[PDB]
């Protein structure tokens, strides 16, 4: 696994 | 249809070629190279099927360009969805000259589009030594967030024995994830920690929880002991962009010894309490209203139960004013202090007492609860010029108490021939005059222009005396003297004591400004002149209490200690901070500190931290007296802190820290260890010694010597994190 | 010696308007910072050409001294503000930070009193960081900002041109 920072989902 | 030379034709290159039969196999020989977007397979033989179809390279190697990924396989097939497969395949992110680590599986599938690689009958080898087996593994090819196990952490300490943490990461969604932390501890058991992180357009926060069925019996029979060990809390922040702002910092633990046993990550000092706070805040342009429910939970048995502020409601602000006009400000507070005292008596087998609960040393008014209201309007006339200012300020302080006292406090009171007034008011005005002058001077050091400033200021402070001994202390402390003492209208924090002041504070500060407005250095000196005694005091430092317990300071003198303070920055390299407080009425040093921090901008890997701290004037509450106290000979601070991080060789790094207390002549903490980095793997090893907080079974504060070894290897490319704690807090500048 | 009382020329700002905003959009720091700027002859308006932006305001706390029982005795509170000066078209002209730190004496048996002492220290620190931000704004001149933005915008369209150039270059 690979953990990273949170971020908002792309919307399209 | 043979071809030779530099044969080229998905693209199937090679030095030699031969091609073969139609509809059948289409073979290719000699230095064959299959290539694609980010993909490459090289080998001796190749076999294709149809124009668009099978490929199969024998005795093959492969390289995934965008990642640092290569491997080899007895053979390699490419299929429809560009899913290339290897047999007896290898995978690694080490350079072509390294065998630092390799993953070797029976089948290995690679999807470079998905960024997902899998292997069956997989072994992890370290320098070709097989170290770990699994019937299956998947790993990421690109560096996208994906769920799985995360890099583990080995350690061995006194409180836990051998420790293994093998976290598992749940990548639930772009804006919220979760992580499980199974901690195996040789000496206590299997602990399970958990974290949930979230992110919204309004809010942001993190949930945390942990459980552990402790097998250690060292603390069986200690007060408030618990076999089941646990922890949960929430941090949250909502509305940073709003005029409404709700905020949670809540934690709850199972037993007071939780962090003394299950944590060696807060470093020396541990923590004696956790917070339990929720705050709603409205933020208007000229005023702020705040609803704060806040309490503490003790992680210790030798401190007194804290008060809490079930409802603390505050409304502060000021009215629109005209430039240079007068100014009106207002601050208002309603608070409710409550507290449930744990004053139980712990007897031995017989009747003999083995320990005293701290809360039992609280007598009389030190046991009150109640409501307090506080209203504090003020007016001031700032008169300013380019070169100086004078600001007179008139304030009125009104506080009302609605107290409540239990039976034992009342009996303790009339045992001292005193009565309990459950309704008490206090009214007094405050006069304050702040003035100063601004001087400037251009200079040049090492050919760089400085603007040096000279800023001297005076503040007259007048507050009449009002006997406040009949009031409890809920939220009041008495800060140690410092240069910032010279400009505060109360020598006390909080609202339970308002100091009697008729004094003058004189001080000057010189600053050094570069051309862009930055500030290289600051030097400041000042002192206070007292025209009256200082009679208002904390309970047990008033004259009546002093001769009730028979002692004896800074009561009657005509001047404060001298206060010096200064900061210097050298380019963008190192930094130095110092402060010093000398008492002329006693010819002794009240407090002081020198703190050096070195860390260049050409190479942040060199980090040196030298620090000295002396302090002998702290006023702290005393668990055994039930009152406040000044001279605490065994809490004097005379300590150094040294820490280093240095690159011995461009790829190695040494790191250490020594923290020493002269007042008792003992090392508080000392550790050293190395941290090697390479293309494909890093390794950090730390030997450490430290004095950990301990409450023994007799309710007496102690400390225990703990030793620890901490080990983390990380195979770059085989999962990880992109974003220890004692190594972080204890060494200023562990940031790369 | 050689000092001289500060003059009305060397105390004014020479930057009559600016826009101010912060991630904590209504926090005390950005509110007090706009209060100070208006009180110094600088109009705080969103219609300004240039935008001071407080992108981060990190408070932290570290234990720097210990009791006789090896518990925390002094906290070092550090406040750090990270800002950006931003031109039009969302181009960042400048980018830096300010930092203050202060130490106080923590009392295990007086947690609200400690919290009160810390809150006072935090409010002082807030005024320290604000006056540092304003020195750095006083040192700015609309000339230096217009030039910075002209240069950075020429850099931006130079990058757009060098990119579309390689676009048609690798188109065939
Ligand atoms: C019982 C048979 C039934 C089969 C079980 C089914 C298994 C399939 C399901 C698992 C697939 C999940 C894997 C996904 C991998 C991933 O997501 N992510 C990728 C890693 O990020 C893969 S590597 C995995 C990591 C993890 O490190 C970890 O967390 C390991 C995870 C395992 C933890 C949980 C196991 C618990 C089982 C016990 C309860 C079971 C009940 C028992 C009934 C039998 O290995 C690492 O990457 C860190 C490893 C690097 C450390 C190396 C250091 C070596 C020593 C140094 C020098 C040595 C010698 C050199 C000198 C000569």
């Amino acid at each position: 696994g690979l953990k990273g920072p949170l971020y908002f989902p792309p919307a399209d | 249809a043979t071809l030779a030379g530099d044969v080229v034709l998905m693209q199937v290159e090679g030095d030699e070629a031969n091609l073969h039969q139609l509809e059948n196999r289409g073979e290719l020989v000699g230095n064959v190279k299959l290539r694609d977007k980010g993909m490459l397979v090289v080998g001796d033989h190749a076999q294709v099927q149809l124009d668009n179809g099978e490929a199969q390279v024998d005795n093959a190697e492969y390289v995934i360009h965008k990642a640092h990924a290569r491997g080899s396989a007895l053979y390699a097939k490419r299929s429809e969805n560009a899913i290339i497969m290897l047999k007896d395949g290898t995978y690694t992110r080490c350079e072509p000259s390294s065998n630092a680590w390799t993953l070797k599986g029976n089948n290995v599938k690679l999807n470079p589009a998905t960024g997902f690689g899998t292997a069956t009958n997989a072994t992890l080898r370290v320098k070709d030594f097989p170290v770990f087996y699994t019937p299956y593994i998947y790993f990421p090819i690109d560096d996208r967030r994906q769920s799985g196990f995360l890099p583990p952490s080995f350690s061995s300490t006194s409180d836990t024995g051998f420790t293994l943490v093998t976290p598992y990461y749940f990548n639930l969604a772009p804006n919220y994830d979760a992580t499980l932390y199974p901690r195996y501890m040789a000496k206590r058991g299997m602990m399970l920690e958990g974290e949930f992180r979230y992110l919204t357009h309004s809010s942001e926060g993190i949930v945390n929880a942990a459980y552990l069925n402790d097998k250690d019996d060292h603390r069986e029979g200690f007060p408030d002991y618990s076999k089941d060990r646990w922890l949960y809390g929430l941090k949250n922040t909502t509305g940073l962009d709003s005029r409404w702002l709700a905020e949670v910092d809540y934690t709850r633990i199972s037993d007071p010894y939780y962090f003394q046993d299950l944590d060696t990550d807060l470093g020396v000092g541990s923590t004696t309490y956790v917070n339990q706070r929720g705050t709603l805040t409205y933020r208007g342009d000229t005023f702020t209203g705040r609803l704060n429910a806040q309490a503490y939970q003790l992680a210790t048995t030798t401190d007194v139960t804290p008060y809490d502020r079930l409802p603390q409601i505050t409304f502060d602000g000021f009215l629109p004013y005209n430039p240079g006009g007068m100014q009106f400000t207002y601050g208002t507070e309603f608070v409710r202090f409550d507290r449930d005292l744990d004053e139980n008596i712990y007897f031995n087998d017989d009747g003999s007492i083995r320990g005293k609960r701290p809360d039992a040393s609280l007598q009389g008014l030190a046991r009150a609860t109640g409501d307090r209201m506080h209203l504090e309007p003020g007016m001031s006339l700032p008169m300013t010029r380019s070169w100086g200012y004078v600001t007179p300020t008139l304030k009125y302080l009104y506080t009302k108490y609605d107290l409540d006292l239990d039976s034992q406090g009342k009996t303790d009171l009339n045992k001292r021939d005193e009565s309990f007034d459950s309704n008490q008011d206090r009214s007094l005005p405050l006069v304050k005059v702040d003035s100063g002058l601004y001087f400037d001077r251009d200079t040049t050091f090492a050919g760089t222009p400085f603007r040096q400033t000279l800023e001297p200021r005076a503040m007259y402070l007048y507050v009449p005396y009002k006997d406040q001994d009949s009031l409890p202390v809920f939220d009041t402390s008495e800060p140690s003297f410092s240069y910032d003492s010279l400009w505060r209208e109360n020598r006390f924090t909080g609202k339970d004591r308002i100091g009697d002041a008729n004094q003058l504070s004189l001080g000057v500060t010189s600053r050094f400004i570069e051309e862009n407005g930055f500030e290289r250095a600051s030097i400041s000196a000042g002192q206070i002149y007292y025209f009256r005694d200082r009679r208002v005091q904390l309970p047990g430092l008033t004259e009546k209490d002093l001769k009730r317990l028979n002692l004896d300071l800074d009561n009657d003198s005509w001047r404060s200690p001298y206060a010096f303070a200064g900061q210097y920055r050298f380019n963008r390299d190192w930094r130095i901070n110092s402060d010093f407080n000398w008492n002329p009425n006693t010819s002794r040093t009240e407090s002081g500190s020198a703190i050096f921090h070195y860390q260049p901008e050409v190479d942040p890997g060199k980090v040196v931290n030298v620090g000295y701290r002396y302090r002998a004037d702290a006023r702290r509450f005393d668990s055994s007296r039930g009152t406040f106290r000044y001279g605490n000979e065994n809490d004097i601070i005379k300590q150094h802190d040294f820490s280093v991080i240095w690159p011995l060789v461009p790829q190695w790094s040494v790191l250490a820290r020594w923290q020493y207390d002269y007042n008792k002549n003992r090392t508080l903490e000392a550790f050293g260890g190395f941290e090697y980095d390479s293309c494909c793997w890093k390794l950090r090893l730390i030997n450490r010694y430290w004095l950990d907080v301990d409450d023994d079974a007799f309710l007496v504060q102690s400390e225990k010597a703990d030793r620890g070894i901490f080990l983390q290897i990380v195979l770059k490319g085989l999962g990880g994190i992109v974003g220890e704690m004692f190594l972080d807090k204890g060494i200023q500048g562990y940031r790369q | 010696c050689g000092f001289q009382l500060r003059g009305l020329g060397d105390a004014q700002f020479a930057l009559k308007e600016i826009d101010v905003s912060a991630r904590n959009a209504y926090g005390p720091t950005v509110r007090e910072l706009k209060e100070t700027l208006e009180n110094s002859g600088v109009k705080v308006t969103s219609n300004a050409p240039y935008h001071l932006v407080l992108v981060r305001e990190d408070n932290q706390q570290r234990t720097v001294s210990y009791t006789g029982s090896a518990r925390g005795a002094e906290f070092e509170l550090t406040n750090t503000i990270n800002y950006e000066i931003v031109g039009a078209n969302d181009l960042v002209l400048m980018s830096n930070q300010v930092q203050v730190q202060k130490v106080y004496v923590h009392d295990e048996n007086n947690l609200i009193g400690s919290d009160q002492e810390a809150a006072q220290l935090r409010s002082e620190m807030r005024r320290d960081l604000i006056q540092q931000l304003s020195m750095r704004l006083q040192a700015l001149t609309p000339a230096q900002l217009d030039e910075a933005q002209r240069q950075a915008e020429a850099k931006a369209k130079a990058e757009a041109e060098a990119l579309r150039a390689a676009d048609e270059a690798e188109r065939q």
